[PDB]
């Protein structure tokens, strides 16, 4: 028998208040024929995971007593990389040593182990398999553990809604230092799209601007520049020189930031709102709608891919291939290793509290 | 509680309710002149008038419960002449051990009652047909008439006020009735002689 | 020769500051084969006419010296009703006595007369012609003078964008007592669409609600009710119990009002913004975009119909038909008759200053 740990809550609220660790038992002897046991290698903290715990995210796992609690409790985390440790006698899709992610949301990835079927998982090539299949690179644990939400989100927003002419057209995005922002910049570079990333000013501004330009942002501006009527004509010059148009805006901030990036689009522009990193609503001047034919819409990768498994597979395959080819790198995570001395839920609580420092990955 | 609140029967029930000191809720369809229809029904003695939208509303349910609690009483009886959703809504407003009487049926709609009401609230749903009830019950018929009569012109009950047309030889008798049928929507038609 | 008067400006600014009256001559003995002289019957003051004079509306007539001014001058007003007084030899589409409106914007309707081409005008039936054609009603001067902006605007927003299922679906609009609002309620009754009108509270709320319901609003709520957490579920019930969905929001207010109506839509809703209440941007919760697949877009009748004579025709023909058949009613304008005792531009200046009293129609 394996003794596992899961991060659970019995009631919605802030992670600092409601999370605890539950020890539970998994039977790793005498597997059913289709069953698969996996050990976690790592799982990140994404905003969606936190919103799920807070109760403001309408897709969530059921509260159950299945982890051996008396009160119904929900697990946490939708994304993660797991190593297959044992498979049942009718399992050929997976074997010991294989890398997998969950095939569906609401799996509960903030935990040490899981028992499911082979259809609960999607296989990723492990480094040994990538090299054997003649690839110059294999995935890292961070790359595998964060492959499923943010890279697909960036890829689909940039490709699935409006067609940007390679070598000419632009997108503009706020939250430029976000993991999603960093994938968008790289995917923009790979597809030959011009882009403007908007970021908050900070003391190490120059270092950040350089990182983002290296990733693929054509220009990086601050939110102060975004707000600036004086600066607008400079952006117009860039776009005019390119021969192209700013056709797409990606908004994960809301408020004034959403106003600023919308104003920078050419007529007939599209904005996709995929997040709201301050509680501020999407705010658009009436004149953009009426006089510039602006359109504002939403994006939600979970809903988009629900009955679109071909689209999911195709997108994921492209990200894997790019990683194997050395053409894509990961939005880097701050890693915290679980080793048994500090309760698992506290690692995640610290991760939630240190969100501002950057993407957090709990490792195992 | 009753639906078809603007019906002729509806209007008498509101009055008789007031005379007997029974509290009542009339349900009516919404319209542009709602305020005027509501006033007219309350003047006749409807304690409360609601729309069918309000009748449909889970949100509004507790407001009706407050009315009933405030009076130290219970909603014991529902009068249905509409059917469908409307019959469902008025049934739900009764306290435990309620009775619905169905005496009409506006257009195609069956009497539709949640199972839970029958099982958990001791609800009963029955019919009413004045003819059949009074076929072999003249003692009951005359006793009821005696009270209506006494209230009449003790000045305590108001009739519904008919549009009359005299059979005075101006037009043939059947044409008088034919016109009142064609003119049913203006109000109750009375041919006098 | 005809002595005529035109309200002009040589520089953008406030109407109270920049309008003047110019006398000019039209040669009625020298018509080119396709030319037409018309005499104005009436023309309204609309916000866009004012914004055009102000220089903040991106559609405007050219400034020329063609009215006999030293400096280039623009005419004013975009809609109005005229009577044909003479036509050239190749004109078959119009006759002396006919009623017309401009076929395009930027014609200049704040004037006593105009020379144009026959394709500068669109024929409306005059009252005599309507009665001769067997119809129960001819158009009033106000109806013809105001037919081209607000009725077409309401009709097109309701039919051109999302298909509302007759007998079931809903639209919701703010600015419920506006000209467009009142047309939309009537069109909703005519086409069998359910609707919620949001309006400002007032002492005679009972009278206004009844008036709007007679026009065709299914429900009328105040802005306080639109904002109310307590009231919200009551609206959701109206829609749910109907078996239809709230698919379309019409926004002319912005701000909190726009937030409130957006929140009342079902999933996959569409908002059209066609106006704003001064400086109030369109404000939409992020959550509606992400989780409810909300879309917000704009509507500008001027741009929609600019190169779509077919759609303009078809729409106009239906509104004319409804006026002839007594199925559509206009809001009454405050009419000021030009008789030459007061300069024409001052009539328009007073109308601008008095806009809060109600729709201003200058008559002739
Ligand atoms: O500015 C902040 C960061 O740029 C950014 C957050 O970065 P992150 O790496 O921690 O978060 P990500 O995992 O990339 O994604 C965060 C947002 O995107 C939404 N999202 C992601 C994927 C899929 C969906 C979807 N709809 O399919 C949605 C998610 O909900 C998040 O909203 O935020 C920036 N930030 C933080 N506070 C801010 C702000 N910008 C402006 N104003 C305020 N207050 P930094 O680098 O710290 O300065």
């Amino acid at each position: 028998m394996i003794t596992a740990q899961a991060v659970l809550y019995t009631q919605h609220g802030e992670p600092k208040d409601v999370l605890f660790t539950q020890s539970f038992e998994i039977d790793d002897d005498n597997l059913a024929p289709n069953e698969v046991i996996v050990k976690t290698l790592g799982s990140p903290v994404n905003p969606s995971d936190i919103n799920q715990i807070q109760g403001v995210y309408p897709s969530k796992p059921a509260k159950t007593t299945g982890f051996g609690t008396t009160e119904p409790a929900a697990p946490c985390g939708n994304e993660g990389l797991f190593e297959v440790i044992k498979v049942g006698s009718n399992v050929s899709s997976l074997e010991a040593g294989d890398w997998v992610i969950p095939s569906h949301v609401n799996f509960g990835t903030w935990r040490t182990h899981a028992l499911g079927n082979d259809d609960d998982f999607i296989k990723l090539p492990n480094p040994a398999q990538s090299k054997a299949n003649g690839k110059p690179n294999g995935l890292t644990i961070n790359q595998g553990a964060t492959i499923s939400v943010n890279p697909l989100t960036a890829y689909l927003m940039l490709t699935h809604y409006v067609k940007l002419t390679p070598g000419k057209d632009w997108f503009i995005q706020n939250g430029g230092t976000s993991a999603v922002g960093k994938y968008a910049s790289q995917i923009g570079k790979l597809l030959n799209f011009n882009s403007i990333s908007v970021i908050r000013d900070r003391p190490n501004l120059d270092e950040v601007v350089a990182s983002l330009k290296e990733l693929g942002a054509t220009q990086v501006i601050t939110e102060d520049q975004n707000n600036s009527r004086e600066f607008g004509p400079t952006i117009k010059e860039w776009i005019k020189q390119s021969g192209g148009e700013a056709k797409l805006a990606l908004n994960c901030v809301g408020g004034k930031s959403s106003t600023g990036i919308a104003r920078k689009l050419n007529n007939n522009g599209l904005m996709l709102t995929y997040g709201g990193m301050s509680f501020q609503p999407v705010t658009i001047p009436t004149s953009l709608y009426i006089f510039k034919n602006f359109t504002s819409a939403g994006f939600w990768v979970t809903e988009l891919l629900k009955n679109n498994k071909e689209l999911k597979t195709s997108t994921l395959n492209q990200i894997i291939a790019w990683y194997e080819e050395g053409k894509l790198t990961d939005a880097k995570s701050i890693e915290t290793l679980y080793d048994g001395t500090k309760p698992l839920h506290e690692l995640y609580q610290d991760g939630v509290a240190n969100s501002k420092d950057g993407k957090q990955l709990i490792t195992y | 509680i009753q639906n078809g609140g603007t019906s002729a029967v509806g209007k008498y029930a509101s009055q008789i309710g007031k005379l007997l000191n029974f509290n009542s809720i009339s349900v009516i369809r919404d319209r542009p002149n709602l305020d005027e229809v509501v006033a007219s029904l309350k003047e006749l003695g409807a304690t409360q008038v609601i729309t069918e939208d309000q009748n449909n509303s889970k949100e509004f349910g507790p407001t009706i419960k407050e009315w009933i609690k405030q009076s130290g009483g219970e909603a014991k009886l529902a009068l249905n002449c509409v059917g469908g959703k409307s019959s469902t809504g008025i049934a739900r407003k009764l306290n435990n051990n309620g009775l619905m009487l169905t005496y009409g049926g506006m257009s195609f709609q069956p009497v539709t009652i949640p199972t839970s009401l029958y099982i958990f609230k001791n609800f009963t749903s029955a019919g009413f047909w004045v003819t059949e009830l009074l076929k072999n019950n003249k003692e009951l018929k005359t006793s009821t008439l005696n009270q209506i009569i006494a209230w009449y012109e003790e000045g305590k009950l108001t009739d519904a006020k008919s549009i009359e047309t005299l059979y005075d030889g101006t037009k043939p008798l059947h044409e008088l009735y034919q016109d009142g049928v064609a003119n049913s929507k203006d109000g109750k038609q009375l041919i006098t002689y």
